[PDB]
């Protein structure tokens, strides 16, 4: 009756952009990025992959409300390091690990029976 | 009513397992636990899904209209 | 329009100024037939 | 290869029991989530009921029709109905299959999933065919007809994500367990007398070395070894479930990366 459509969990609305980059006003050289139509599946992974980068001071994601499929990711890096590059490096690292995992699983599957 | 097509909890297909369950019960004269075990229902949620079910459609088919 | 009986399989087409009862039956319980304009269902 | 490792312990048509090595917890969890909800699948989305003199209600039948496992092998070369430039649905996005059953014999006439007949043009793509892992070869029991009861309807199946409805769920239960000895101490065991005798011992204990009481707690250890068992429903093979899970996660990361590439526009 008042329940929202299901596709509003992954389909972007009217004018809604996928990422919203905002200059964090708290601490210098920090940023808060709004991910639309995404959940913990992406947030937790990216945040955990940002903490691997030792040039990243702060990195934390949160879902302000379970009703809506969106989450905010705050990133703070050292001076001389634009956080977008940290996000990009994190993402590419994720993609590489996943690709390697796919190749490995395939090669391991090609050796099985039944 | 009729046997639920898939298990609520996980999502395993248990709609094709009803008649086979009945056969394992009356034809092979097994108990419910072993019958459920043979049908590949290891988790107790699906095991529940079949064991707990009551086929009411057989009583519904008793009407002529 | 057309109507079908309750306790027997028939297919009466008696419109207004007719009503009850049925054709070769004896009971007055009459149900109405399903619409020709089909309705869709979201299998969810 | 060079990164994360896989060790297939058991392998069959329905299940894959393997060990994930050299991976972060969040990646294993995310992989599990994607495998559960974010993998594309073909299932009945629309039902057009012509005649229905069965016991079950219309949408009652439509519902369990929706849950029927359909072939989703070449689902990737099928398209979302919301993307296709057609009116409502076509052959490039949807698979239409009819159902015509009628009570014949005096005995109860069963209506299975095998009675579904593909009508729309598949044009080569392996898709739409209802999965039958049944021994007799019948499949999912859809309905039951009496002597003169008829069920005639038409199903339109569309590509969907399990995040939108659990009917598009390619997998069922995914087993997931790390550190069978609680050496990371992520769990404080509840007990009445003894902590070890009360709590059952996991199978996956066979693949790791027990802790020595002479050894202190390892506070600098993380989670590397994971024990997973992925079970498919039939719509998509297990190996393809985990692989397309991986590729889906990868693709939706690449979409964020691409978005970052796009936000540099004036
Ligand atoms: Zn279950
Ligand atoms: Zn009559
Ligand atoms: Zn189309």
């Amino acid at each position: 009756m008042n329940a929202p459509d299901r596709f509003e969990l992954f389909l972007l609305g009217e004018g809604e952009s996928k990422l919203k980059i905002d200059p964090d006003t708290k601490a210098p050289n920090a940023v808060v990025i709004t991910f639309e139509k995404e959940d913990h599946t992406l947030g937790n992974l990216i945040r955990a992959e940002l903490l691997n980068d030792r040039k990243v001071l702060f990195a934390a994601y949160k879902v302000e409300h379970p009703f809506f499929a969106r989450f905010k990711l705050r990133i703070q890096t050292t001076e001389g390091y634009d956080p977008k590059d940290a996000l990009k490096n994190a993402c590419n690292s994720i993609i590489n690990k996943l690709g390697a995992l796919k190749t490995n699983f395939e090669t391991e599957w090609n050796l099985q029976t039944l | 009513m009729i046997v639920p097509v898939r298990c609520f909890s996980c999502g395993k297909v248990v709609g094709d397992k009803w008649e086979s369950y009945l056969n394992l019960l009356q034809e092979d004269e097994l108990d419910e636990g072993t019958a459920l075990s043979r049908l590949g229902l290891k988790r107790y949620c699906c095991r529940r899904m079949i064991l707990t079910h009551v086929d009411l459609i057989e009583k519904f088919l008793r009407y002529n209209p | 329009l057309k109507y079908i009986c309750a306790e027997c399989s028939s297919k009466l087409s008696l419109s207004r100024t007719d009503a009850v009862r049925c054709k070769d039956c004896g009971h007055r319980i009459l149900l109405k037939a399903r619409t020709k304009r089909l309705v869709q269902f979201e299998a969810r | 290869e060079e990164g994360p490792q896989v060790k297939i312990r058991e392998a069959s048509k329905d299940n894959v029991d393997f060990i994930l090595s050299n991976v972060d917890l969040a990646m294993a969890n995310s992989l599990r989530r994607v495998m559960i909800a974010e993998i594309p699948t073909l299932a009945i989305d629309s039902v057009e009921v012509e005649t229905n003199t069965t016991v079950l209600a219309d949408e009652f039948i439509a519902h369990r029709l929706g849950l029927i496992p359909l072939q989703s092998m070449d689902i990737e070369q099928l398209e979302y109905s919301r993307d296709c430039f057609c009116e409502d649905h076509c052959d490039k996005c949807s698979v239409v299959l009819t159902l015509q059953a009628f009570g014949e014999s005096e005995s109860t006439t069963n209506v299975y999933s095998k009675d579904l007949v593909i009508v729309s043009n598949l044009m080569g793509r392996n898709i739409g065919h209802p999965i039958i892992q049944d021994k007799e070869g019948n499949g999912v029991l859809i309905c039951k007809l009496r002597k003169g009861q008829e069920l005639k309807l038409t199903c339109v199946a569309k590509k969907g994500i399990a995040k939108e409805h659990a009917k598009w769920g390619p997998a069922a239960a995914i087993e997931f367990e790390y550190d069978p000895w609680n050496k990371l101490k992520h769990t404080d065991y509840w007990y009445e007398q003894d902590s070890a005798k009360e709590w059952p011992q996991s199978k996956n204990c066979e693949y790791e070395d027990p802790p020595n009481e002479g050894d202190p707690f390892d506070y600098k250890a993380q989670a590397d070894t994971f024990y997973m068992n992925v079970e498919s429903v039939g719509s998509i093979p297990v190996d393809q479930v985990v692989v397309r899970g991986i590729d889906t996660l990868q693709k939706k990361v690449a979409s964020i990366l691409l978005a970052l590439t796009q936000m540099d526009q004036d």
